[PDB]
RNA sequence: UUUCUGUCUCGAACCU
DNA sequence: CCAAGGGGATTACTCCCTAGTCTCCAGGTTCGAGACAGAAAAAAAC
């Protein structure tokens, strides 16, 4: 059921992903022309529920301090779409690769 | 004087109930308990702290501790003793293993 | 039946060393143990059917000795080698 | 090394036979006779190997010797014929 | 290499064999056990000397078994090869890899890379032979080889040899 | 494997791994091969060596002694000596043991001395040298003609015998070779 | 000898029924104890 | 940072996180301005049986985790500041046998028995009267069918 | 087992003790163990690589060990080994590790003292290993720094450069299964550093302590490669086929292997250095409870059923333990126990034996011309009546059962054979009363076969036995050899 | 003409 | 001049106090209950 976003790590239930997906990266998915189900992956890990990404040092470590409070996964298996990868040069893989 | 007084105590405690034991048994008891410099107590910490065979020593109270000390200090357990020969299941030099038995090739040939 | 410590003592007093040997080896449990001369360990891969004797780990094929010991003594030694202690058994005297 | 061995002279152990030596010798002769060794004495119908052994010891016709181990490893070498089995 | 050393062996004999002839019996068995044997540790045991004066040490009755263990002391002539000594032998058999040379009770193998340039194989003769510019190696020919390595098996010894230095080969 | 053979040198071989020295010609002998050997009666003497002829001679003395013992027990020029040796060995052993046969052929056909007096004389002359028994056995057994050839034969024996005494022993051996 | 001494000293101990005596005293003797229940001294 | 690791029951860690957040969100929905100060909570699969939580003071985690099963609030420890980049790095992890018989020339005559074994010429019978086994020659026993009646001698 | 071997037959007459090296264990092991599951995977018993690996020993009557091909009767079991991913303290020697650490430098690996101290020379004069180590350690506790030089007796001002590190030596304290060192920057001493310093100890240095270079160096006092017992040391037990329970030791071994594979994965993958610390602590704890279940101030390992797990220390520990319960005193056949009754019509040295007990107990008598007729008669009679035998041992060594052989009379007793004839009258048999308080409580008596269910013994022999016929029971041991009979009759 | 089963482990009660 | 002289301020040892091991006969005989159990994932096949 529940899945994790490959791009930035947000975790929500399958119904929530069908409803709105990633509000943090809905724009990036819309430009890249890829829906959320293909960017999300079933195997994930490191699920931190951030309430204050601006002040939290964990959010700075995981590069999510600029976004809104919620789930963010340190490890999200799979390979993000190449189109999104080129659209995000500063993005680096969250599964330890590269 | 310690050996003499100790024999005197053992004689007293034995003869209190009227039983008589031969002197040489008490003498051996005190002499083993005094063969070292001081009084080797017949205890976990006494005679079994001496330097006999490790397999003999381990059969008394501290088994595994003495075996570890034997492994660390690399003791050559003598096998001249009862408990080690019993552990090995061979004729301990008790009274019958105190010698060997041979064949007179000489006299076996001399008669015939 | 069992041959307790006290009865072992009584036989030790009697002097029947042959009795004790027979009673604690042949009548109880006798195990043949091949050992290597260099190491003196129970590590001999004895193929009596093929008569092929070797203690690998010392490379020898010629200096191998059987002993008769109780299975309890065998398996004490196995526990000691499981517990990082060496039961070593040899063909000589050194102190003399 | 033979130097530990004592020659036939200068032996300090008792010629009088010990009960343990007697018992071992009777047993050893008993195995030998029970397993078809030659018998050194005329047999008057005796059939128990222990009895045959006692008879041979009585006549001092037992071909056996004893190394009498001195506790240092040396030994005194004593023949059954010469060992005075008094008891 | 043909020396005399004092050794000793323990022989296990049965109560059943205690007549006055047990000595001649024990001896036939001694020769049975030592004549023709070989060991890595001591080498090849070729013969036993001074039979009539062998000091037979006295036996040992086993503590519970009836058997008698006699440790027999004796001196004997043994042979054992060492790397680098040069010895002579006879060709016993040929093949494409070289030829085996019989030296005493052992065979010496001369590998192809340690053989002279000018000396090579030739199967036009029956049996195949080896020819050189100044030498002729064949079955019935005596040759001098240097032992380079020894391999000791359970009941055998093997030697590897070479022929390169001066005065070696056909003699 | 089988009943091995014992030895008198009660070395300190307790637990020791493979530490055997190399076996080469440079006097780095094995653990048994000291210059000093133990005796029958606990005595210590030097290792004794012998040439091929002395080896065959002691073998023959042993064999004829065995034949005399066997007879007592049951009582109550390259063409003839070889046959005598052959029939002696056949009468001695059963025949299945070829090992003695092959060795005896190997020794008969390229030994040099044949006489007790000659082999005795050789050993008396080598006694004065006092060199190492294996090495003197080599000088008495293998044939040499020049100092350089001898030294490359036995690189160990380089600064042990000077040239003149080396040549004397060489020509003496060459003269003492028997003409068959 | 030693086992003989052991049995001969232990046999009266089992049938063993002022100063201390009996099995408590024998245990005290063999287990050389610095503390002593009823130490005594006889000065002539 | 302030990061404390708490022992918990192995294998259920995600269920613990999900329950903890649902409690937190319900607490936020019920509570107004003054919310609980829990910066975030997470777990680790391969270091199973353990949770990591950030919060300023221990009383916050106590007042959060009261009533939460399968967490050992008593068992908590400081994570060192130097240890955090390595913890948060992305790249981690015989027909006569058995027959009724009657004995005929012996002291046990007229007695039923059951043949147990036959060693040849001598049959062992357990007596159908006495708690004892007896050997007796099988020829001299009269055998009976499964029920009583006619007695047949040894001719079968 | 029984089979014609070829190595020399002899007895052991020494036991040298020591510790294995990991190289020794690797050399001696026949198989490497890496899979914690023991068997039952894919429904094949031969689980290659796991516990109970068939190369270690035959788990059943398969007739094939595949290391020796000897069958379970004869195969002595062959040791496995497991390279632990990090070195582990050995519980028995942990105090000795502490003592050596107080004795030597933790960096330069040299004894804090040397022959330049008079107290140290006097300590070193002691010949005995144990007392010498005790003196060395009592002298080395006081020093708390690896000094770079000592005053020399030649002049006070001139000092000798004895060498070594300059650092201060820690005070070491015991916390559970680990050593903490305080310099105070307190920290747990890593087993890696302790192993490295032990290996760096010099030869004279540790030989000066109670160690030897071939027997046991302090370096191998720490466990880097655990040897695993073969199946004969860890036999399975079974309700029926459906439920087979493995041994406590097998479960501890599997648990250790799970801890080690987890630690190896944690090493190979990302290494946080605190979870690896936790896994190292767990694996040390598991090895510790495996080898010793009586740690001071630490919880005992509990088995799946909640009782304490049976460790090797426990299997050697007490009276039930192996030394006192299977070696000093053990069990034996050819024996009987039953009630005793008085009997004044019996000779003093005679003892009455029930007919049944005589029928079961046997003496192996060898066939000679001197008893061939009586032995053939006994065999013909067979085991059912008293004068007779049960077994006939031929020359090849195989036993034939006379009760199951119907051609018993047809068997001819060739020579050298044996028969297990029932004990007849006038047979020496030891007679013992179980409270063997003293020497005369075990005496050899002559059998008198006597038809009844109770041992009868002469009344005057009740005093040395301390017997009373008030429900007492006594113990009859039948000798099995001519030596044994001769000893019992003459001694 | 087809045979050498098979156990542990925690206790309880009783006998000498 | 002198000859001690009381500590400075560390050495050196010495001698006394609390917390942790490891028992506590020599044996037999029957008798009984217990080999967690819960839960979820992979595989079977109605
Ligand atoms: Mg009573
Ligand atoms: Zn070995
Ligand atoms: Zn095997
Ligand atoms: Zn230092």
């Amino acid at each position: 059921s529940e899945r994790a976003c490959m791009l930035c790590g947000i975790v929500q239930t399958t119904n929530e992903f069908n409803r709105d997906g990633c509000p943090n990266c809905q724009g990036i998915f819309e430009e890249a022309g890829v829906s959320t189900m293909e960017c999300t992956s079933p195997s994930f890990e490191g699920l931190v529920g951030m309430c204050k990404p601006t002040k939290s040092w964990v959010a700075k470590w995981l590069s999510v301090d600029h976004s809104i409070a919620g789930m963010y996964a340190i490890k999200v298996d799979g390979r993000l779409p190449a189109e999104v990868v080129e659209l995000l040069p500063h993005y680096k893989p969250r599964d330890g690769s590269q | 004087a310690g050996r003499a007084a100790l024999y005197k105590e053992v004689y007293n405690v034995i003869a209190s109930d009227g039983s008589y034991v031969n002197y040489r048994h008490m003498a051996l008891l005190v002499d083993v308990m005094t063969t070292q410099g001081g009084l080797t107590s017949v205890t976990r910490h006494g005679f079994n702290r001496s330097n006999t065979g490790a397999l003999m020593r381990c059969s008394f109270e501290e088994t595994v501790e003495i075996l570890f000390e034997a492994g660390a200090s690399a003791e050559l357990d003598d096998c001249r003793g009862v408990s080690e020969n019993v552990i090995l299941g061979q004729m301990a030099p008790i009274g019958t293993g105190a010698f060997d038995v041979m064949i007179d090739e000489e006299s076996l040939v001399k008669y015939m | 039946l069992r041959f307790g410590e006290m009865e072992r003592d009584c036989m030790i007093a009697h002097g029947a060393a042959s009795f004790l040997k027979e009673r604690l080896m042949e009548a109880s449990d006798a195990f043949r143990v091949h050992i290597c001369g260099i190491c003196g360990l129970m590590t001999v891969i004895a193929k009596l059917n093929h008569n092929q004797f070797e203690c690998k780990g010392c490379d020898n094929k010629i200096d191998i000795y059987q002993i008769h010991i109780p299975y309890a003594a065998k398996l004490l030694f196995q526990e000691l080698m499981a517990m990082n202690i060496t039961p070593r058994l040899y063909t000589d005297r050194s102190r003399d | 090394l033979k130097e530990k061995a004592i020659p036939k002279d200068q032996r300090a152990t008792t010629p009088y036979m010990t009960k343990y030596e007697r018992a071992r010798i009777l047993g050893t002769r008993a195995l030998q006779i029970s397993m078809n060794a030659p018998v050194f004495v005329d047999l008057e119908g005796e059939t128990d190997p222990l009895r045959i052994a006692m008879k041979e010891l009585a006549e001092k016709k037992i071909p056996l010797v004893i190394r009498r181990y001195l506790p240092d490893g040396s030994f005194e070498d004593w023949s059954v014929e010469e060992l005075i089995v008094d008891l | 290499m043909f020396f005399i050393k004092d050794l000793s062996l323990n022989i296990t004999l049965h109560p059943s064999f205690f007549g006055p002839r047990m000595k001649q019996y024990l001896k036939t068995k001694l020769l049975e056990e030592v004549e023709g044997s070989c060991t890595g540790k001591f080498g090849y045991i070729l013969c036993v000397l001074d039979y009539d004066n062998i000091d037979i040490q006295r036996g040992r009755i086993l503590p519970t078994d009836g058997s008698a263990e006699f440790n027999v002391k004796y001196r004997a002539v043994v042979f054992k090869p060492f790397k680098g000594e040069v010895v002579d032998g006879t060709v016993v058999s040929c093949s494409q890899h070289g030829f085996e040379v019989q030296v005493g009770p052992m065979k010496v193998f001369v590998t192809k890379h340690l053989m002279p340039q000018d000396l090579t194989f030739n199967a036009g003769s029956n049996p195949p032979s080896y020819q050189s510019s100044e030498d002729v190696i064949t079955i019935k020919s005596r040759i001098r080889v240097k032992i380079e390595g020894c391999i000791s098996q359970v009941s055998s010894i093997h030697a590897i040899g070479s022929i390169k230095e001066d005065y070696l080969g056909a003699i | 494997m089988n009943v091995s053979t014992s030895t008198f040198q009660t070395r300190r071989r307790r637990l020791k791994k493979v530490e055997e020295e190399e076996n080469a010609a440079t006097l780095q002998l094995g653990q048994e091969f000291q210059l000093k050997q133990i005796n029958h009666q606990g005595e210590e003497e030097e290792l004794i060596a012998l040439n091929l002829s002395e080896a065959r001679l002691v073998i023959k003395e042993a064999l004829v002694e065995r034949r005399r013992a066997f007879k007592r027990s049951q009582k109550k020029t390259r063409e003839k000596e070889l046959e005598s040796i052959d029939v002696l060995l056949e009468q001695t052993t059963g025949g299945n043991n070829k090992d003695l046969k092959n060795t005896m052929q190997y020794l008969t056909n390229f030994s040099r001395f044949r006489d007790q007096e000659t082999v005795g004389a050789v050993i008396q002359l080598l006694k004065s040298t006092g060199l190492h028994p294996f090495e003197v056995a080599q000088l008495g057994s293998l044939a040499c003609d020049t100092a350089d050839e001898a030294k490359t034969l036995i690189p160990s024996l380089n600064n042990k015998i000077s040239d003149d005494e080396l040549e004397r022993i060489l020509k003496e051996l060459s003269n003492l070779e028997t003409l068959y | 000898v030693g086992v003989l001494a052991a049995q001969s000293i232990g046999e009266p101990a089992t049938q063993m029924t002022k100063v201390t005596s009996g099995v408590p005293r024998l245990k005290e003797i063999l287990n050389v104890a610095k503390n002593m229940k009823t130490p005594s001294l006889t000065v002539y | 940072a302030t990061i404390w690791g708490v022992r918990c029951r192995p294998g259920k860690e995600k269920e613990l996180i999900r329950k903890l957040l649902k409690k937190k969100f319900n607490l936020d929905r019920a509570m107004g301005k003054k919310k609980l100060k829990i910066l975030s909570i997470f777990q680790r699969d391969n270091y199973t049986g353990r949770i990591y939580i950030e919060a300023p003071k221990q009383s916050v985690i106590e007042k959060f985790c009261n009533g939460v099963p399968d967490i050992y609030i008593s068992q908590k420890l400081l994570i060192p500041v130097q240890e955090l980049p390595l913890l948060l790095k992305p790249n981690l992890e015989e027909v006569a046998l058995g027959k009724t018989v009657r004995i005929r020339s012996a002291g046990y005559k007229g007695q039923l028995g059951i043949v147990k074994d036959v060693n040849g010429d001598k049959a062992t019978v357990e007596l159908h009267s006495k708690n004892k086994h007896i050997t007796i020659d099988k020829h001299k026993l009269t055998y009976y069918n499964r029920e009583g009646g006619e007695g047949i001698t040894y001719d079968e | 087992g029984q089979q014609y071997s070829s190595a020399p037959l002899r007895t052991v007459k020494e036991v040298q003790f020591g510790l294995f090296s990991p190289e020794e264990v690797r050399a001696i092991s026949v198989a490497k163990i890496r899979f914690p599951e023991t068997m039952d995977e894919t429904q094949t018993r031969a689980k290659i690589g796991g516990l109970n690996d068939p190369r270690l020993g035959s788990i059943d009557r398969n007739l094939k060990c595949q290391t020796c091909q000897e069958g379970m009767n004869e195969c002595p079991g062959h040791f496995g080994h497991i390279d632990l991913a990090k070195p582990v303290f050995h519980v028995g020697f942990i105090a000795k590790i502490k003592k050596v650490c107080e004795c030597v430098c933790m960096h330069c690996g040299k004894l804090l003292l040397d022959e330049h101290n008079e107290l140290m020379r006097q300590a070193l004069a002691i010949k005995d290993s144990k007392k010498r180590f005790a003196a060395i350690w009592t002298l080395c506790k006081t020093k708390m720094v690896c000094e770079t030089d000592v005053p020399s007796e030649d002049d006070p001002t001139q000092l000798v450069s004895r060498g070594g590190c300059g650092n201060t030596q820690p005070t070491i304290r015991k916390d559970g299964l680990k050593l903490v060192g305080s310099w105070p920057e307190l920290r747990v001493l890593s087993t890696e550093e302790i192993l490295n310093i032990f290996k760096h100890i010099s030869v004279k240095d540790f030989t000066s302590l109670g160690f030897n270079e071939v027997f046991s160096r302090p370096e191998w006092m720490i466990l880097t490669c655990l040897p695993v017992p073969p199946p004969p040391v860890r036999p399975s037990i079974s309700f029926n086929e459906s439920q087979r329970g493995e041994d406590d030791l097998t479960f501890k071994l599997a648990d250790i292997l799970k801890a080690n594979i987890s630690l190896e994965t944690l090493e190979h993958n990302g290494a946080p250095h605190h979870a690896i610390e936790e896994a190292e602590s767990l694996l040390q704890f598991h090895v510790a409870t495996y080898m010793d279940n009586d740690i001071a101030g630490q919880p005992q390992a509990l088995q799946k059923s909640g009782r304490p797990v049976k460790s090797i220390r426990a299997r050697l520990k007490g009276k039930e333990g192996r030394i006192r319960g299977n070696l000093m005193g053990k069990r034996v056949d050819f024996s009987a126990r039953t009630v005793i009754s008085g009997d004044p019509n019996l000779e003093l040295d005679q003892v009455g034996v029930p007919k049944s007990i005589a029928k079961t107990l046997t003496y192996p008598e060898v066939v000679t011309p001197y008893n061939i007729d009586r032995l053939t008669q006994l065999v013909r009679n067979g085991p059912n009546e008293h004068p007779g035998a049960k077994y006939v041992i031929r020359d090849s060594g195989d036993r034939i059962d006379l009760r199951y052989s119907k051609r018993a009379g047809d068997i001819q007793l060739q020579y050298g054979w044996k028969v297990e004839r029932h004990i007849m009258d006038n047979d020496p048999v030891l007679f013992n009363r179980q409270p063997s308080l003293h020497k005369m409580s075990m005496m050899a008596h002559r059998v008198k076969v006597i038809p009844y269910s109770t041992f009868r013994l002469n009344l005057s022999v009740t005093s040395p036995y301390n017997a009373d016929f008030d429900g007492d029971e006594m113990n009859l041991h039948v000798p099995q050899s001519e030596e044994t009979r001769a000893e019992l009759s003459q001694l």
